[PDB]
């Protein structure tokens, strides 16, 4: 109608794509509505950017589990849930995960359902409504400003039924399924990674049927928990074999083949037609799928390759290359780790988990952002639970600017128990999740210290309630006693004083950092009975 | 680092030669007590505390092996050059870890005073001094660089732990300053510079004081 | 005192030497602290390995009590934990068969992939008191393909394992108990005494298992001559509606009391009621912010309780560490109850326990807590540990700690401890002097902030200038007014000031 | 959850009924009978008046049994002292079973 018109052309994106549903001035709506997915900017840093950027606003949750009502702002680029109880901060990343269920079921399938909640794990026990409600809102730039969407389930034998509303985000999903098939556009990516991650690796790998080579493999099991490190191993020697092999050589093959039988049955071999018949068919299916392929605007298998390389070895400190070789009639992946060249399975447990995300995630942005110079520059949502597990220090303190630098426009969520990752992410990233005995909470703090470029010592005693030092060790009070006995005897060594002294030189030695703070006690406590004695 | 007073040349280094002797045939225990009075049982580069321990060529014996008994050459480092683990400082760093370096663009502690080019902030970061260009900077630049003075983590705390303890004893002295008479003031601050002699890491600690 | 030796001559022939060899085995005394102590402990020596994984060559000095091995990723913590638990599983399989068979190296993983002479060795030697000083095993392995096969070196293993089982045969006698406990712990007929070797080596410390044997133990536990208990059966067959009941809790008893009067000396075991006591002691003692645990079945379920901080919870209610901490100390309890029939305290047991990454989902107030007790609950086990954390370092002596240097290439002979005391230490200090970590990250700009700050300052005489006024801005900006950092900055400036005036006072 | 009242209408069409649901159902109905403290101090009387006429006919054999009994049933009155449905429940249905199926007393 005029109305929807004036919406489109002010920028709405539903009222554009309702325009292009109804008329099929189609061609320029759809265009108008594949420039607002498109359409983006290379910033100064020279990281593309989507003008319209997609991303999970808030998160509410009513009589859920052990919430009675809980609300959470979520940050467009990291959010990263802190606290004791663990078993409450998976329970938000799982409230996520069965949303973005909904994205993922209705851009594979007109009319997919994504998941829904349970009535007897879901539904906080003492609610006196016996229903529960997830209730997110979505961003999608200024032409969408908010995409709401509510998972309910009311208890058995309730006088009304709580049904879910989903609408919206099925209409979102919509539009990237219907002008995607029309003409190729980049898709967000979702995935969830829980502890299940680490899991051991299956070394014997299982033979390519050719799933992993269809583009929307990307969204197979993406919400699942564990990633899908066998996929990654199948796709990536997959992608081996096709750059070490020509493209449409097989079709060369074929076409001569075709060439040599058509020869055959042109010179009075009536015989072997059948066989001509179905070599022509193999000939049209090769020619087909090298056109769909054509058609799909998809990477080159070689850049794809190169692309997945290089993010592993810039996201895995450890991992310097990463290589298919062809021995004993049999592909193995191999990475030179520490400067060794050593199989998958002989990464410690630790390297193996973390590469395993990396790859899983890298694998399905490279499927899903054919379009872009860098495809791990699209759009999508990352939640990952624990993601200090199995990480030393040193790792810990390079992880989150790692992932950022290497997927700059995720969305991510994260929980975290370590002050060393905190150590590099801003106060406002961060949410407290302290409840009560009941398990119940309102809202999720933000911390009040600064937590970006502090000290690890300052993170566990002002954020996590942990003293620098363990107060079951005696040794840990030694110093702190020392400084009272100096303050009780007016500032000079007393027998007393002087026996923990020895005491502290004899256990943390004479260059150790509590001496040097007992003799800048003793010195400064001089100094002031020396200021007293000339005033007096 | 500090400025060193080198004087006698022990006998020892008298009776071998370079070329017909090698460093491996001298008694190292003859050497050490000269040494062990030059530089107080600190380092001669860092200022740690000397427990691992060895005698170090500035000049090294591959490169110039005229300069191997000669007294001038010689320097006690920190590290221990036999032991099975991995020292990343100093003598050792130098040799291994630094790779390629023009040997006259390093500091020699008992040639010239270390206090014209480096600085010791009290965030225990060593630092270019304030106004360098040219062959001073490059200087300056190498010598950090070299014996890798904030790349080693345990020296880059130890020695920042070590100023940390003493800025509230800074501090307070500064402010008394102003109550008190400029000539037992002074006794004061020379109390203080004279009692860091027997620490660990005294140019450092000097720079927070003076 | 050789036992070997004494072995021999029993085999041979002959109550005298059997004695002897029982004694040397059960022979101890309780110390001033009121705990039994073996007058022979049984613990690992040294391990070397030979071109093994990584290493090409590695040796490796244990503490009898407690080894705590620290590194990065990759440096191999977890290889020297899997050396050690395959050495271990030749004692187990020949404690359980004459001539049992435990673990092999792997020909494709185990080997090192750049090692010349293509075989690798792992080579223990274990102590059992001053009658057997050594007791050396060698595990080998070539690779595949090579045409000369090395033969791995198990005899004394199997000759000691011999005696224990022999020994134990004859007359009941207490077992060392063996067990690893790796990070696999964490994924989601009667009883009888040998069942304690059973996955010891892999397998063990898993909740479900836990629970599932808590709640039936209790059950049993819920309500002494065989003679007597006839007679009482027969008595109350004769009165049998009300009563009927109580028969069937006799008759139980009547059965069980046959049973374990008809087992054999070999299988002979504690009661049901003693264990289940000895193992909630266990936990309560061990296990941080525990004090009490049981069983309860009043809401229709059965459900394991606890008192954590005061506050009676489900079990379920308890974090993923604390419960993953749990299943482990249970499942070692339980283990070392029915292995050491004859001690007073069970838990006084000989053994070797290895643990991968301790610290294992445990948030830092917990990491702070969980060696401390360990120790104190199981004195006479030999802990081999790894762990990533500065705060479980800081609650034990650098004489347990061995650490692998950060550029080590595996070519390095030892490990050592660290020249620094962690026991009490700062974890701040633990980070830089031990762990080759900065305090601050120094990937984050504002990290350098206040260094950059105090140049300025130094470069302008001590005056704050325009530039460094802006950083100071910046730094109270980001910071806070009330920081660490910014009070330090303020430090800076003051001092600076007073010592410009004091220089133009020249 | 098999004590909800709505889990009776579970599975009600599908031909095979859920003898499983009886059984864990039943399961449960007896741990919540025996817990309540008056049925077990009931049952407890009950046994203690039991075993006291069996020691009072002559057989003393029984006595140090009784003696265990009236201190269990001591401590139960001491315990916090409060009909259960959950009892009935169970006594309705074992009836119902014994009534219908011959076999079964
Ligand atoms: N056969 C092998 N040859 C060489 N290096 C190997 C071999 N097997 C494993 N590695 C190396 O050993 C390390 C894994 O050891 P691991 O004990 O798992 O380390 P961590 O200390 O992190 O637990 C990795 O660096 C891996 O490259
Ligand atoms: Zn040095």
């Amino acid at each position: 109608t005029k109305q929807y018109e004036r919406k489109a052309k002010g920028g709405n994106l539903l009222s554009a794509f309702e325009l292009y549903q109804r008329n099929s001035l189609v061609g320029e709506w759809f265009e108008m509505c594949r420039d607002y997915i498109q359409d983006g900017h290379v910033d100064e840093s020279g990281i593309f950017r989507p003008d319209n950027a997609f991303y999970l606003r808030r998160l509410t949750l009513k009589d859920f589990r052990r919430f009675s009502l809980l609300e959470i702002k979520l940050e467009e680029d990291l959010t990263v849930i802190i606290g004791n109880n663990g078993k409450g901060k998976t329970s938000i990343l799982y409230a996520i995960a069965k949303t973005l269920s909904w994205f993922v079921a209705n851009i594979l399938k007109e009319g997919g359902s994504g998941q829904r909640l349970s009535e007897m794990t879901d539904i906080k026990n003492d609610a006196e409504d016996r229903y529960s409600d997830v209730s997110s809102t979505f961003f999608f730039g200024k032409g969408l400003k908010s995409v709401p969407i509510r998972l309910s389930r009311s208890a058995l034998g309730t006088a009304e039924r709580r049904d879910s509303e989903v609408k919206p985000a099925k209409d979102l999903a919509d539009i990237w399924r219907v002008i995607n098939e029309v003409n190729t556009i980049n898709l967000p990516t979702f995935a969830l990674y829980n502890v299940e991650r680490s899991q051991p690796f299956n070394r014997n790998i299982k033979d390519n049927t050719g799933r992993r080579e269809e583009r929307f493999d990307a969204y197979s099991q993406t919400l699942g928990g564990a990633g899908r490190f066998d996929h990654f191993v199948e796709w990536y020697i997959y992608l081996h074999k096709r750059t070490v092999s020509d493209i449409s050589s097989s079709i060369k093959e074929l076409e001569q083949q075709v060439n040599d039988l058509q020869r055959t049955v042109d010179g009075g071999m009536v015989s072997v037609k059948s066989l001509l018949e179905q070599m022509k068919f193999k000939l049209s299916e090769a020619i087909e799928r090298n056109d769909a392929a054509v058609s799909s605007r998809v990477l080159t298998e070689s850049v794809q390759k190169s692309i997945v390389e290089k993010a592993i070895c810039s996201v895995v400190p450890s991992i310097s290359n990463i290589w298919v070789e062809m021995i004993t009639g049999s592909d193995l992946v191999k990475v030179t780790n520490d400067g060794h060249d050593v199989t998958i399975d002989q990464l410690s447990d630790g390297q193996r988990v973390f590469l395993s995300l990396v790859a899983d995630l890298a694998r399905r942005m490279v499927m899903l952002n054919p379009l872009l110079e860098n495809p791990l520059e699209g759009r999508g949502i990352v939640l990952i639970d624990e993601i200090e597990l199995h990480l030393h220090p040193k790792w810990q303190q390079e992880v989150i600017l790692n992932l950022r630098s290497a997927f700059p426009n995720i969305q991510f969520i994260i929980t975290t128990h370590s002050p060393i990752v905190l150590s590099t992410i801003e106060k406002r990233c961060i949410r407290e999740f302290e409840p009560n005995d009941d398990g119940d909470q309102s809202f999720l703090d933000s911390p009040d210290m600064q937590t970006k470029g502090s000290e690890n010592a300052q993170i566990l005693e002002q954020v996590m309630n942990v003293h620098s030092t363990p107060p079951g060790i005696a040794e840990s009070h030694w110093l702190g006693n020392f400084e009272l006995l100096l303050l009780d005897n007016s500032g000079e060594l007393d027998n007393h004083s002087q026996v923990l002294y020895d005491q502290i030189k004899a256990h943390f030695g004479i260059d150790s950092i509590e001496l040097k703070k007992a003799d800048s006690l003793i010195r400064i406590n001089k100094m002031k009975n020396k200021l007293n004695k000339i005033r007096a | 680092m500090r400025e060193l007073a080198r004087l006698e040349r022990p006998e020892i280094l008298d009776q071998y030669i370079a070329g017909q002797n090698d460093w491996m045939e001298i008694d190292q225990s003859a050497v050490w007590p000269k040494l062990t009075e030059m530089q107080g049982g600190f380092c001669a580069y860092c200022e740690c505390r000397l427990n691992r321990c060895h005698i170090e060529h500035f000049r090294p014996r591959g490169k110039f092996p005229a300069l191997t008994f000669i007294w001038n050459n010689l320097f006690g480092s920190c590290g221990d050059s036999r032991k099975s683990g991995g020292w990343s400082r100093c003598g050792i760093y130098k040799d291994n870890g630094a790779g390629a370096y023009n040997a006259d663009d390093l500091i020699k502690p008992d040639e010239e005073n270390p206090d014209d080019y480096l600085l010791f902030l009290t965030t225990g970061e060593v630092v270019p001094a304030i106004g360098l260009t040219g062959r001073a900077l490059k200087k300056a630049q190498e010598t950090i660089r070299v014996f890798n003075l904030n790349g080693d983590i345990k020296l880059f705390g130890s020695r920042r732990t070590a100023v940390q303890a003493i800025m509230p004893n800074v501090e307070y002295l500064y402010t008394l300053l102003e109550e008190f008479d400029e000539d037992d003031w002074n006794e004061m601050l020379r109390d203080e510079l004279e009692k860091i002699e027997s620490d660990e890491y005294k140019t450092a600690l000097k720079h927070a004081w003076t």
